[PDB]
């Protein structure tokens, strides 16, 4: 079985918005004033210049198809897997407000959602069969893309992020 | 009915939506939880 | 690796009058 | 989803085939005198003297299913009918008309074909089948799990196992 | 018997088991009759 | 077989379009000013208006239709949609929103978007419709195309081919 | 070469609410 | 394109056949005494003993793999492409008389169709994507098959094959 492990800072935060959103009964509101979109072409920008820049890993190339494959992985998982009970009614109603179809999840949420994802994602990457040469490299690009979600945990998670409508 | 069987077997194979380089699977929708 | 990446309908196996889908390997239960 | 409902004979029968091999460390003895490829050819002949005396009473569409059950099993044993335990007898089994690998059919009896209507619902929900024809073909499998039933005592000896 | 979107899980794809020829599936063809390639 | 009937007006616009390119020896400037992607939104909008003043008056049913034809089009262009000779500039093009491929959509204009409507049926065959889903649809085509051929002039300037 | 030989239902990408097939390159006609 | 060569003896062979059914009219008796099954057979044997007694051509695995391709590919093509117009009547009453289904084509046909399916055989297998390594090993498998047939060519075709009612 595959493992993808989460910095405990990280680790924390998960914990923390699960007691927000089934507990204290919050959600984020919606649409994130920063998105899966910015967060992700933000990485991109700090990955290019942490290569040029130092001392599959370097890889700007590489680090470019991992982050479209979250947009896509997250765009299809989000409504079906990385939902809590009580999340429903708010993606129900976001969702039905290019050609007036339905924004995509990643427009749309923010850096907690995405954060889930990393947590079904080895489920996920099971049932895709992945040769092991690519695994790994891709393996490491989460585990560099958590690193950088750790580092700047405070700017990416928000507490004012929660909502009570 | 007198037979199980009828060029309709034939198989198209479709596009995927892929990411990471391979198809996306199915999941069965469910309540998302944490491992721990 | 720089990359994660790298057409004719087929004949299939029939039983019962439909094709057979491929099964990923598991231990009978 | 599809249900292929299993007379409780056989259920049994499935029971003890479980404790025979994962715990009595047991294997059919293989290949079993009396194979899979014979068994259906019995219920044919069975099921075209019981017809003499609809769909169900059609004996050209039991041909079918019988064809279906040896193609699907051929498939299937390898992958999905197997016990952890049992891998090493069907590496040495298969390895042994062109020379190439005899099919699993021949080699298999009773034992493993039973094991095959516990995943055949799932399998069967894989490939969308028509209403009309889905129906009459449970039914076949009714018929067929039934007189598996029926002579249950003469297709399933004990002596079918060995122990080293 | 009206329309009102084209659109519906049922729509995933199962992959099939093919029949296979020295390593690779067999494709469709369209019946024709034989001829030799030379008249 | 599907048949989806071009008028005329865009028959001849094809024909024009092919002695262009490989005999004329001549290439739609890329990117076009007017792309396809503003193209179907035009459509969407007269298509609206139109229904001002149950089946093809469904101004929705026409935005899936939109969508779907930029989805084929994206897919199929540098496929089934080339000539020969517009190879070159396919790959130059591409090759220059995470700076990935700009998708074909975003490029290429009313001349190819045309090209399209002659693969269709070939391709609609290849995924098994509905009956009354695929006349609807078929419909929605022979709309867009009356659209297509009542505004061929403006659509379909001669200054959009280049020598260079 | 010794031999000329060498699972999960997938989501596809689809148009007009159908799955689009896939297309084996060829010039335009 | 791909292109397999036809022994210019059985060239002719395939000149004569058509020869004998549509203007002769003629059809080969049917079940061939000797078919397809046995040929394909008797080749491997050839093919065996001639690895080990000489001066992927001398893989007698990769031969099986080619003969049981062969028979795989005849069994699906020959309703389909090898006929002609006049041995439709003759096909249909065949397969009409282990479960009691059809016979396999390859267990009927003899020589004479055998033969017709490497005539169409590099348009098949343009269809399937082989790669270039494995497709070279297999079309010079069907060379040393066509010349193996070419050398026994009057034993595998006797004239007595052909009928008239």
């Amino acid at each position: 079985t595959i493992t993808i492990e989460i910095p405990e800072v990280l680790k924390k935060q998960l914990e923390d918005d699960c007691y927000y959103i089934n507990r204290r009964k919050r959600l984020v509101k919606l649409p994130c004033q920063t998105n899966i979109i910015t967060i992700l072409e933000s990485y991109v920008k700090h990955f290019a210049i942490n290569a040029a820049f130092s001392a599959a890993e370097k890889n700007v190339d590489l680090c470019k198809e991992m982050v479209d494959g979250l947009r896509i992985t997250f765009d299809y998982t989000l409504p079906l897997v990385l939902l809590y009970p009580y999340e429903q009614a708010q993606y129900k109603k976001v969702t039905s407000s290019e050609f007036d179809q339905p924004p995509p999840p990643s427009y749309i949420y923010g850096a907690q959602h995405l954060l889930r994802l990393f947590v079904k994602l080895p489920e996920i990457l099971g049932k895709m069969s992945f040769s092991e040469k690519n695994l790994k490299a891709l393996l490491k690009h989460f585990d560099l893309f958590l690193r950088f979600l750790a580092e700047y945990h405070d700017d990416f998670f928000p507490e004012s992020a929660y909502v009570a409508a | 009915v007198t037979s199980f069987f009828p060029e309709s077997l034939l198989i198209t194979p479709f596009l995927p939506v892929v990411a990471f380089g391979r198809p996306l699977p199915k999941l069965a929708p469910q309540n998302f939880e944490l491992p721990w």
